[PDB]
């Protein structure tokens, strides 16, 4: 099947830029691409067809090129509305095949994360079991890591990650890491942690209680 | 008494004979300054006219050639005899009619050309495998009737060329069967393979070579076929003296002119041959289908019989056909052309089962009228044709001619020729409205107002210029 | 206008199979060819098969070979995409999609069906309160919603009153179920001065619970 | 009865590119009349015979013009694991051409085309294609409604039913005046003949160049059948327009199928759904009746008559025997809903072979005394076989039964003088209706104005 090598991955931009998404196939395809654009939470619209042309309704600031195996889509002076997700698709040949997709995010300068820990609650640990919350809120780039720690010691079993899109208002991103356990184990230790590691600081962000102690 | 010559009142012998073929005109001197010159010969005779100065020409009809029917048409260098007489005088004054009779046999013992003109495209596969052995078994049922056969075959499918022609892939070309499980020839239009000749195991091994091509679309270029079989004499290679049957066999629907346009072709049929030293119609991809007009003219013009032997599927639209092409005669052909000797047998002997009288180059102002005599001596009135007639039979016609006053030109000839023979009756018609006395007119006579006047005839005549 | 609509979100249990429909809306179905689309998040974007509903004829991509069979009934004006021997693998979105112009287009899309493969029974939440630990100007509260299927939930602080300077993190499937967590935003003189209540609401199972968080 | 002889004018094109195979009057958007010609066999890039277009300005002089250019490149498409590919050779560009608004409409109806999938094939045939171009702008189209991409093997399973691979499309064409082209292809459905409709705005905004196949979704096709009465009638050899069922928001359409039931011959009258309103019949198999069709208002009641051409109509004469003259048909169409009866005339051809009846050209009103009238050719009549154009006038019951004026070819024998016919516009714009008259055999083009009634 024929691989198609989109890039790059995403990219953080502002209103007005002119940004281009790029396109690799893994042999020639002779302009049979076509261009789609999927908005947060909703169904696909196409943009291109053939290489070049536009599918209809669309605004002409889009645009296609390229040739052989290699094509690109351009946006000159990006709307507020082209804050969205990007794919590619080839044609030439069955099966059809679609790139990886490229994702317009808004950019901002940088800000450090509001961490927050919380112990598990008392209807949680009558019942049986143990869920320490770590909220990481309000923070730019995207690129974080969490690192959950028990008694110093690194912990990766049980713990589940959710984050948000790209926040309407102020343009951060948040994150939601929680660690479950039995209430059995729980107990058999004392401190727990999570640090937060971001481009806007060298040390992690730290913060942690210790069991009983209150 | 007086009469129509007499009451008329005419000024000269040509006005006398002009008034009715029965007045005469005395030309004496000692003749009675009361009594008119312009007569019945009784009364002329009776008024002590001269015999010899008397001008009364009498319509008639003498033979100059007569030679008798012929009782077999086998032998000779073609000296067959068909009609008889072969050529007449006839001589008619102003408004008179005169009368003649012409007898027409179908001679016995004729020979024959038969051209096997065939339909092979796929599936006249197995109609192929089952004339293998026609030649010889026509041979053995025409040797009843004949004793000078010739048999050819041509063979046909359709214009090769897009659309009618597959064109791709480029293996389709070379063998147009190529996406089934056999092999067949390259497409061809039209194809002479046999010249007409004595010798029928020659269309009994060339029929065993031959094989079938595929075409697209189900009517085929027959009627091209048809047009080069009748047009190319030398190479089909008709005979002068003999019946020419040309077999069409086809179980498919026909393209007719017009239909030329789907493949780009848009040239008229010129009618002429185009079939050279590799016996194929070269203007198969260039010249339209030709025109049932067209066809019909060549045919007559070459006295060729058109069958259509076609397969029960198409009985009718043929027999719609061959009523648009006069003397074309139908049969049913078996799907595997089983029966097609026996169809040519039947074919032939309708073709000779009619005589039909045809007239050539008639004067404007002569009418002919015609009684036929056929069966047993049974006359049948205002009728030139007889029908239902076997091998041997003879009949006859009586034939008048009347001619309305007298025209410009005194000898004019026509010919009565039955459709499809090669004899005929050639009729030399002289138009006798003169008087002998004119010959020796005496112009400027010193008896006719002091020179003013002509004297002819035993009369005075103004002449030219007044 | 063309428009592509899809049946509603469907939800099966392993091994069953499930057939979901296309209808063309504004146009003849029979018109164009007749694209399926697999969505995955991490899997991205994949080529089920087409169908000409003209004739019926189909193709596929084979690594869906055996799994999907697309149908077309030009009558009611629908495609269908039938999936069957169904796996967790086969949690994704799909599309109906049809060309614009060119005959080997992907333009049209509709708006896709959800389909989730799960064995889970319909579960209730569990709602926990998250007050901070024994400062500052600012606080920050929080909400467990934990061991619910099938989604989704609606979560509010003091019954929408509380709007501003919240975030709801999207749902996690945690063995079979789902969990879900939303925090709160702000300062010190609100709480614990003002009661701050996490409304929970799960329609699948009618259950509306509310827990005031209160400090520890 | 009043165009000049004396004074014409020649337009005159490559030698053998058949120039004035077809031919139209154009106006641009200032209303300027010029004349279109289509030249079949004018040659291409490759020294090959291609088809051309020619756009000649009105000059009272005449001579050379210039060309309309369009893509005479055979094109490849590798898209969808299939090859799709289009051959321009002998194509015939220009066999059909037909004007609407600013828009010209040239058609190549033996353009072939195929498609390769690995070893099978969908075959090489002449679906046709339409070269659709705005000269003022620049604009080109194209449309081919008979491409498919369907493989060989699927038509034989399916007993070769919706067949569309040899149509032809736009062995004829007309275009109603709302806009939507018409394009007759005889060879639709294994040579039943089609009919297929689109709107001109829809196909420029639809087409785009390099992709071949392309769905125009306001376009309609007419219908297949398993009637044999309909095989290898060539139905769309001719079309025509016009109003005949007393709608007047409904355009309906003209169809003529010269070998309609085993050649005997028809012509249909449609709705724009290709529901059959009327059917005339040949009276005489092989006549070719339905060869032309001519839509016009002779007898001045408002009401849309129909001339049919039969140009190998064979004529009964003396002892019982036929001559091909060629034959021309006039139905008047009769008050509100009711169905077109016999023939209201028979004009029959007096040259043996002549074919009149192969081209019948509404003139609009010649003489200006309110009947419109029309030209009858015999490419092949006249006392030379030269060609002759006939004139027939109109009147209250219909038409003349003799013509009011006889146009003798100016061209050498063998011109087809009168195979393409075109009246009913004031080129010069003295207030007449002029004729245009194509003699593609000697690549020339003939303009008769009309003048004052003398
Ligand atoms: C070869 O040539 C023959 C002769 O022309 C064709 O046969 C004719 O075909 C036409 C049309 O199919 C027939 O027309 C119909 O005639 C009927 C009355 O005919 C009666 O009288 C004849 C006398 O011989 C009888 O043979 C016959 O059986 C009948 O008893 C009408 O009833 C028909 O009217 C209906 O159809 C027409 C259109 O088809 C409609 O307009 C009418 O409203 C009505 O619905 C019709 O008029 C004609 O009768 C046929 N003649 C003969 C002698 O059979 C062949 O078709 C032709 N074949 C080929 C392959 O070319
Ligand atoms: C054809 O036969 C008719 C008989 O029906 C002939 O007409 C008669 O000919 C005789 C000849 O003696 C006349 O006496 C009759 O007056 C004719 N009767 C008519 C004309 O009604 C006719 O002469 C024959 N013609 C030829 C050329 O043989
Ligand atoms: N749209 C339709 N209803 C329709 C009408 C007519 C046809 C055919 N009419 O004829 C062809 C059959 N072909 C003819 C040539 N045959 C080979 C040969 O004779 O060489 C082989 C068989 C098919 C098909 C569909
Ligand atoms: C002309 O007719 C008469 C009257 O029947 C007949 O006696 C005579 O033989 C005919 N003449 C010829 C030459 O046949
Ligand atoms: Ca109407
Ligand atoms: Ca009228
Ligand atoms: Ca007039
Ligand atoms: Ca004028
Ligand atoms: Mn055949
Ligand atoms: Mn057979
Ligand atoms: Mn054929």
């Amino acid at each position: 099947d024929i691989l198609m090598t989109q890039s790059p991955s995403s990219m953080s931009v502002s209103l007005g830029d002119t940004v281009s998404i790029t396109c690799h196939a893994s042999q020639g395809i002779s302009s049979n691409i076509g261009w789609l654009q999927q908005k947060p939470g909703k169904s696909f619209m196409g943009l291109i067809y053939y290489g070049t042309n536009l599918v209809d309704g669309v605004p002409s600031r889009f645009s296609g090129s390229g040739s052989g195996a290699d094509y690109s889509l351009t946006i000159s002076s990006l709307d507020s509305e082209d804050f969205a997700d990007y794919y590619c698709v080839q044609y030439a040949q069955l099966p059809y095949t679609f790139g990886g997709g490229t994702k317009l995010e808004i950019k901002r300068a940088d800000a450090a994360p509001t961490v927050s820990i919380f112990p598990p609650s008392s209807e949680q640990l009558t019942s049986g079991g143990a869920s320490v919350v770590c909220f990481l809120n309000n923070f730019y780039p995207k690129d974080i890591n969490v690192k959950w720690k028990i008694d110093g010691s690194e912990r990766q079993n049980g713990v589940l990650n959710s984050w948000t899109d790209q926040d309407s208002k102020d343009s951060t991103y948040s994150m939601s890491s929680t660690l479950t356990l039995t209430k059995d184990e729980y107990e058999r230790h004392n401190s727990y942690t999570c640090e937060a590691t971001h481009k806007t600081s060298t040390s992690p962000i730290v913060k942690s209680f210790n069991r009983n102690e209150c | 008494g007086p009469n129509i010559c007499t009451t008329r009142g005419v000024s000269s012998c040509q006005q006398c004979l002009a008034v009715s073929p029965m007045c005469a005109w005395c030309s004496d001197e000692a003749l009675p300054l009361g009594s008119p010159r312009c007569d019945l010969k009784e009364n002329l005779l009776k008024d002590n006219c001269a015999p010899e100065s008397i001008e009364f020409p009498v319509s008639e009809a003498r033979v100059l050639e007569d030679r008798p029917l012929s009782d077999k048409g086998s032998g000779d260098s073609s000296q067959v005899t068909q009609v008889s007489p072969q050529r007449i005088a006839l001589r008619l004054r102003p408004d008179d009619s005169k009368n003649f009779s012409i007898q027409v046999r179908q001679v016995e013992d004729y020979p024959v050309d038969i051209y096997y003109l065939m339909d092979l495209s796929y599936s006249m596969k197995d109609d192929l495998w089952s004339i293998q052995n026609l030649g010889t078994k026509l041979a053995t049922q025409m040797r009843k009737l004949t004793s000078n056969l010739r048999i050819g075959f041509g063979a046909f499918v359709d214009k090769p060329v897009s659309p009618y022609m597959y064109i791709s892939p480029p293996e389709a070309l070379e063998n147009p069967c190529y996406d089934m499980k056999t092999t067949c020839l390259p497409m061809f239009g039209y194809k002479h393979v046999l010249t007409l000749t004595d010798q029928v195991t020659r269309f009994n091994e060339e029929v065993k070579k031959q094989s079938v091509s595929r075409n697209r679309d189900a009517p085929e270029g027959g009627f091209d076929a048809i047009m080069q079989a009748t047009v190319c004499d030398e190479k089909i290679g008709w005979r002068n003296d003999a019946s020419h049957l040309l077999v069409f066999t086809t179980d498919a629907k026909t393209h007719i002119a017009l239909d030329g346009r789907l493949a780009g072709i848009v040239q008229p049929n010129d009618g002429q041959c185009h079939v050279g030293s590799d016996n194929h119609y070269s203007a198969s991809t260039t010249m339209d289908y030709p025109s049932l007009g067209l066809m019909t003219e060549k045919l007559s013009q070459k006295n060729i019989n058109l069958i259509f032997a076609v397969t029960e599927n198409v009985v009718n639209l043929y027999q719609n056909y061959s009523e648009l092409i006069p003397g074309t005669t139908v049969g049913v052909l078996s799907m595997d052309s089983s029966n097609v000797l026996q169809l040519i047998v039947d074919a032939y002997g309708k073709i000779r089962s009619k005589v039909e009288l045809e007239v050539r180059d008639l004067p404007e102002e002569l009418s002919l009228s015609f009684n036929a005599t056929c069966l047993n001596n049974e006359v049948i009135p205002g009728l030139k044709s007889c029908m239902g007639l076997k091998i041997g039979d003879t009949v006859s016609f009586s034939i008048e001619a009347k001619v309305r006053g007298c025209p410009q030109e005194k000898e004019k000839s026509f010919t009565i020729k039955p459709v499809g023979f090669k004899d005929s009756l050639i009729v030399q018609v002289t138009f006798d409205c003169d008087c002998a006395c004119q010959a020796q007119a005496e112009p400027n006579s010193h008896r006719c107002n002091n020179g003013n006047g002509t004297f002819e005839c035993g009369v005075c005549r103004c002449g030219p210029g007044w | 206008e063309v428009q592509l609509q899809q049946s509603g979100a469907e939800l099966v249990k392993p091994g069953a199979s499930v057939k979901l429909s296309c209808t063309a809306s504004g146009f003849n179905i029979k018109d164009t060819y007749v694209h399926w689309v697999k969505q995955r998040p991490e899997q991205g974007l994949e080529w089920i098969g087409r169908i000409d509903p003209a004739n019926g004829y189909t193709k596929y991509d084979p690594k869906f070979q055996g799994k999907a069979t697309i149908t077309a009934d030009t009558s009611s004006n629908t495609a269908y995409l039938q999936l069957s021997s169904l796996t967790s693998e086969d949690t994704a979105v799909y599309y109906c999609v049809r060309p614009l112009y060119d005959y080997y287009a992907m333009d049209y899309w509709g708006q896709g069906t959800s389909v989730t493969v799960s064995s889970a029974k319909t579960t209730a939440p569990s709602v926990y309160p998250l007050a901070p630990v024994c400062t500052g100007s600012s606080v920050t509260l929080g909400c467990l919603v934990k061991g619910y299927f099938p989604e989704p939930v609606t979560l509010t602080w003091n019954s929408g009153s509380l709007s501003s300077g919240v975030h709801t993190f999207p749902a996690v499937l945690q063995s079979d179920l789902y969990t879900l967590s939303s925090s709160v935003t702000v300062t010190s003189s609100t709480w614990p001065s003002q009661s701050i209540t996490c409304n929970v609401a799960h329609p699948a199972s009618s259950t509306k619970v509310d827990k005031k968080i209160e400090p520890r | 009865l009043n165009l000049d002889p004396v004074q014409l004018t020649f337009y005159a094109g490559p030698n053998g590119s058949q120039f004035g195979f077809s031919l139209d009057f154009h106006k641009d958007s200032h209303g300027r009349v010029a004349i279109v010609v289509g030249a079949p066999r004018t040659l291409g890039p490759s020294q090959e015979e291609t088809g051309g277009v020619f756009l000649c300005p009105w000059r009272a002089e005449g001579g050379q013009c210039p060309s309309l250019l369009f893509d005479l490149r055979d094109e490849t498409r590798n898209v969808g694991s299939q090859t799709l590919q289009t051959f321009k050779a002998r194509q015939g560009l220009g066999a059909s051409v037909v004007s609407w608004s600013d828009v010209i409409v040239a058609c190549a109806p033996w353009q072939h085309w195929n498609v390769l999938e690995k070893t099978e094939e969908a075959e090489k045939t002449p679906v046709g294609s339409c070269f659709l171009a705005q000269p003022e702008s620049g604009r080109r189209a194209e449309y081919s409604p008979c491409r498919g991409n369907t493989l060989s093997r699927i038509y034989v399973e399916n007993d070769f039913s919706w067949d569309k691979r040899y149509c032809e499309a736009g062995f004829s064409s007309v275009v109603t005046q709302a806009g939507e082209l018409v394009l007759g292809a005889p060879g639709g459905y294994y040579f039943l003949g089609l009919l297929a409709q689109a709107p001109v705005a829809d196909i420029f905004s639809s087409y785009r160049p390099g992709i071949l196949l392309w769905h125009v979704s306001s376009q309609s096709l007419s219908f297949d059948s398993s009637n044999p009465e309909y095989f290898d009638g060539y139905w769309g050899y001719s079309v025509a327009v016009g109003e005949f069922d007393g709608d007047l928001n409904t355009t309906e359409y003209v169809v003529g199928a010269p070998t309609w039931s085993w050649t005997l011959g028809a012509v249909e009258i449609l709705d724009s759904y290709y529901q059959r309103l009327h059917r005339l019949r040949g009276e005489q198999m092989a006549s070719y009746f339905g060869h032309s069709v001519a839509v016009t208002d002779v007898n001045g009641d408002g009401r849309h008559d129909l001339l049919v051409g039969a140009p190998l109509y064979m004529e009964s004469r003396a002892d019982r025997k036929l001559a091909e003259v060629g034959r021309v048909y006039l139905f008047l169409q009769p008050r509100g809903p009711h169905a077109l009866g016999a023939p209201s005339l028979l004009l029959t051809g007096t040259q043996l072979y002549g074919r009149f009846g192969s081209a019948i050209a509404p003139l609009g009103d010649l003489d200006r005394d309110g009947y419109n009238d029309i030209a009858v050719a015999a490419p092949y009549g006249g006392p030379s076989g030269r060609g002759q154009v006939l004139v027939f006038l109109g009147q209250s019951e219909g038409l003349r039964s003799r013509p009011s004026q006889v146009l003798d070819s100016p061209f050498p024998t063998g011109s087809a003088f009168g195979f393409s016919l075109r009246g009913a516009v004031d080129i010069d714009d003295n207030g007449y209706p002029d004729l245009i008259v194509g003699a593609y055999g000697a690549n020339q083009v003939a303009v008769y104005r009309a003048q004052p009634v003398v």
